[PDB]
């Protein structure tokens, strides 16, 4: 049913931004300053 | 009126799980507050803020947590969203004044601060001034699901994970909502 | 098929002093009017920012303003320099490139700048619709 979608979205929208977020910071810190301990 | 504590805690309360300090007789001076200055959000809705300091209610409700940036806008009566509906509801002749001031610095933490949750699921939205702290499991499509995640079910709490390099906006805010009573 | 300006005739960007129409004319360059007035690495990005507040867009997120990292640094660090725009998450916007005191750097600054401008447009949309509209 199509209400159940919406709730499966939400739990996603809330985990991705997150585990986004982090992977993302840390390609920064790799792309600004490069050591191997970064990549 | 010893607001010490009620102000300049520590440690604040989660969102899900709001504190509540009944304020009692005392000489409470609004003035202190209102001019503070530190205050990002002081909005007053049964009573504009200068004629706090001359009247006198039965008793004071000093209720406290800690938010996103942007999610201000719904401690305010007659607003819906995942912090009003079921976090924390005002009722709609609310009387009180709500606060709010940005706390970066003191709330989030590098690698991200994983101790601020909000529930995120509910059967049914808040009736004002009610608090829930249970953890039972939800349940999406007709299934049973005994205690265990899976398709369609899962855990009703989620984690603010502050970090401090976090636009305006996902960094935590502080408030408290004075609601003055009439017996 | 080689003689085109590079390796595969891709653009003919290469070709403009072998077929320039008037030659004695120079093409208009402010590189010199830059350096006259002791523009900073800073001044290229502050013009940028009102120009897009002439046209009626927001201001910068004032993280934009200690997270990035508008040059290369003052170590010799190790940085791959190239002129990127960053869409982090969470209303984070940082913007990477190793700005040197030119107009063509004054322009790109333009262009790095409408990456985040069309960047902090849609961030009120859900999560998998955060892209342009095609590519
Ligand atoms: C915990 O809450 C306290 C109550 O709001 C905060 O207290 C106040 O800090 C002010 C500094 O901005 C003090 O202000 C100044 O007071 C001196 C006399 O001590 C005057 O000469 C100055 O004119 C006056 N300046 C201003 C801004 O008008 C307040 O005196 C002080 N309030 C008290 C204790 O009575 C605390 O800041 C807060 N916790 C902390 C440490 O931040
Ligand atoms: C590149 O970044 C890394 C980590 O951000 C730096 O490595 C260490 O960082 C910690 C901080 O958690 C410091 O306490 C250490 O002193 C750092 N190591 C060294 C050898 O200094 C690293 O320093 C950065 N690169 C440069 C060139 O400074
Ligand atoms: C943008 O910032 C400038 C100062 O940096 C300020 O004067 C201006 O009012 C800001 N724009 C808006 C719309 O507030």
């Amino acid at each position: 049913i199509e209400e159940q979608a919406k709730t499966f979205l939400d739990k996603f929208n809330h985990e991705a931004e997150d585990l986004f977020y982090q992977s993302s910071l840390a390609s920064w810190n790799y792309n600004t300053n490069i050591t191997e301990e970064n990549v | 009126c010893p607001f010490g504590e009620v102000f300049n805690a520590t440690r604040f309360a989660s969102v899900y799980a709001w504190n509540r300090k009944r304020i009692s007789n005392c000489v409470a001076d609004y003035s202190v507050l209102y001019n503070s200055a530190s205050f990002s959000t002081f909005k007053c809705y049964g009573v504009s803020p200068t004629k706090l300091n001359d009247l006198c209610f039965t008793n004071v409700y000093a209720d406290s947590f800690v938010i996103r940036g942007d999610e201000v806008r719904q401690i305010a009566p007659g607003q819906t969203g995942k912090i009003a509906d079921y976090n924390y509801k005002l009722p709609d002749d609310f009387t009180g004044c709500v606060i709010a001031w940005n706390s970066n610095n003191l709330d989030s933490k590098v690698g991200g601060n994983y101790n601020y949750l909000y529930r995120l699921f509910r059967k049914s939205n808040l009736k004002p001034f009610e608090r829930d702290i249970s953890t039972e499991i939800y349940q999406a499509g007709s299934t049973p699901c005994n205690g265990v995640e899976g398709f369609n079910c899962y855990f009703p709490l989620q984690s603010y994970g502050f970090q401090p390099t976090n636009g305006v906006g996902y960094q935590p805010y502080r408030v408290v909502v004075l609601s003055f009573e009439l017996l | 098929a080689h003689l085109l300006g590079d390796m595969w005739g891709r653009f003919w960007t290469n070709l403009y002093s072998l077929t320039v129409p008037f030659g004695q004319k120079p093409n208009i360059d402010v590189t010199d009017a830059m350096v006259d007035q002791a523009w900073d690495a800073q001044r290229i990005f502050k013009e940028a920012e009102k120009f897009f507040v002439s046209v009626g867009l927001p201001n910068m997120t004032q993280g934009f303003w200690e997270n990035s990292m508008l040059t290369d640094p003052g170590n010799v660090q190790k940085a791959v320099c190239h002129p990127t725009a960053w869409d982090l998450g969470k209303g984070d916007f940082r913007i990477l490139m190793c700005t040197k005191v030119t107009m063509d750097d004054f322009l790109t600054a333009h262009h790095e700048m409408g990456h985040i401008q069309y960047d902090m447009a849609y961030a009120a949309q859900p999560f998998l619709l955060r892209n342009g509209a095609n590519e």
